[PDB]
């Protein structure tokens, strides 16, 4: 119904294509959806605007119903979906399936990285966990690593996958769950986080 | 000024009939169409029905005839019952304020026009788990603000939110009162298959003798509420 992917230039125009397949005359109706949020309607009856949509965004006149984003900004990422109506159905049930639109060459930006120690309080109750928060980050792809002294800790790792904030960079966490007796053991641990062949090592210790 | 706002379980076992409300406010319920939308982890969206007070009510035939959609005028609320659940149901489910308009192509005489719907003011969405499993409320543990914790003057601080079931999670600071930085990261699955989070805020460093901190964590599937001081060392 609709590509799943489109990727455009910072400034340039995003044309994005409806699910299409109408016949007739046809009321198409596009909704936005942004990372973590709920969608919002942009268009509706081809071409018109709810109150506060910018100009920026307009849709085709009345098959290959299109959506046109001119002078696309990084805030603008985000899943299109496209909902067309037309005279041969009473109801169109069917959401299009959507295009995810990608805004390239957005500027680079490192991880910041903080890393907790277990609280007094979980290990208390006989339980530890690392907490190794990363965010600011541009592009959305990272590896975390976590060491033990300088062995590669393989078990009891939980990593996230990126996810967009609302400054248009990422964020990602990683969890190392430990026994109180494995953290205080060794003298140190690390969380790594390699991002674009670059690497931050933050590390923690009993004390 | 329409306002929604989804409530719902957050965890439902298979089979079972899942429950839904959506509470308007700053709008009468009688005076608009209503619809229930929802979309799968990294899936579409799926128009599940919608609801008028004359007593329209359409649903989507893709939901098996398990959906029904009601309107209660004395509590402005639209409400959803789906039976038979599966985990093919688990999602986010949205309200919407819905919309009709005509579209006429030809000579309104031999009455050629069409309605068409369009949704104007979405609610924020309820997630549903449909699963075997009971809910579980988290454990929280403060992430105290320490040198190491501390760069150039600005602090950082947070709160652990540790092994709870389903989703969702809700944190404020200090009642809602401190909003600016605040961050607070999407949950991790953890392979056994309970979620784990945090909320960490950035603070001057000044501030941590002077001022007190506490997350405001909410977990409405198991009912707790958890209110923790965070402080340093």
């Amino acid at each position: 119904t609709q590509p799943s992917q489109l990727s455009v230039a910072p400034g340039e125009t995003a044309r994005i294509s409806c699910g299409g397949r109408s016949l007739g005359s046809r009321a198409v109706q596009w909704y936005q959806q942004k990372p973590g949020q709920a969608p919002v309607l942009v268009i509706y009856n081809n071409q018109d605007r709810p109150s506060g949509i910018p100009e920026r965004f307009s849709g085709s006149p009345d098959t290959t119903a299109t959506l046109t984003i001119s002078r696309v900004e990084a805030g603008d990422e985000a899943d299109y979906y496209c909902h067309m109506w037309d005279s041969r159905s009473a109801i169109n049930w069917v959401f299009g399936g959507g295009t995810k639109l990608t805004v390239l060459g957005q500027p680079k930006a490192a991880p910041s990285v903080t890393l907790f120690p277990p609280s007094s309080e979980e290990l208390q109750a006989n339980k530890a966990t690392l907490v190794c928060l990363i965010s600011d980050f541009y592009p959305g792809a990272v590896t975390v690593a976590w060491k033990a002294d300088s062995s590669p800790v393989k078990a009891g790792v939980e990593t996230t996958t990126p996810s967009k904030q609302s400054n248009n960079k990422y964020a990602a966490s990683s969890y190392l769950s430990l026994t109180p007796e494995q953290w205080k053991s060794h003298k140190s641990y690390s969380c790594q986080v390699t991002h674009e062949g670059s690497t931050v090592e933050k590390t923690v210790a009993p004390t | 000024q329409v306002q929604l706002q989804e409530s719902g379980p957050g965890l439902v076992k298979p089979s079972e009939t899942l429950s839904l409300t959506c509470s308007v406010s700053g709008a009468s319920i009688s005076d608009h169409y209503w619809s229930w939308i929802r979309q799968s982890p990294g899936k579409g969206l799926e128009w599940i029905g919608y609801v008028y007070d004359s007593g329209d009510t359409n649903y989507n035939p893709s939901l098996k005839s398990r959906v029904n959609l009601s309107l209660d005028t004395s509590k402005n609320q639209v409400s959803l019952s789906l039976t038979a659940v599966t985990a093919a149901d688990s999602a986010i489910y949205y309200c919407a304020r819905t919309q009709h308009g005509r579209r006429i192509y030809g000579i309104v005489a031999f009455r050629e026009w069409f309605t068409y719907f369009y949704m104007d003011v979405w609610g924020q969405g309820t997630p549903v788990t449909v699963s075997s499993a009971s809910t579980k409320g988290p454990s929280v543990f403060p992430l105290a603000p320490s040198s190491k914790s501390t760069s150039g003057g600005t602090a950082a601080l947070g709160c652990l939110v540790k092994d709870y079931f389903p989703e969702p999670v809700t944190v404020s600071w200090n009642s809602g009162a401190l909003t600016s930085g605040v961050h607070t990261f999407p949950a991790v699955l953890q392979s056994s298959g309970l979620y784990s989070l945090s909320s960490v805020v950035t603070v001057p460093s000044s501030s941590l003798g002077t001022q007190t901190y506490i997350c405001n964590v909410n977990h409405k599937p198991s009912n707790t509420k958890v209110d923790k001081k965070v402080e340093p060392k």
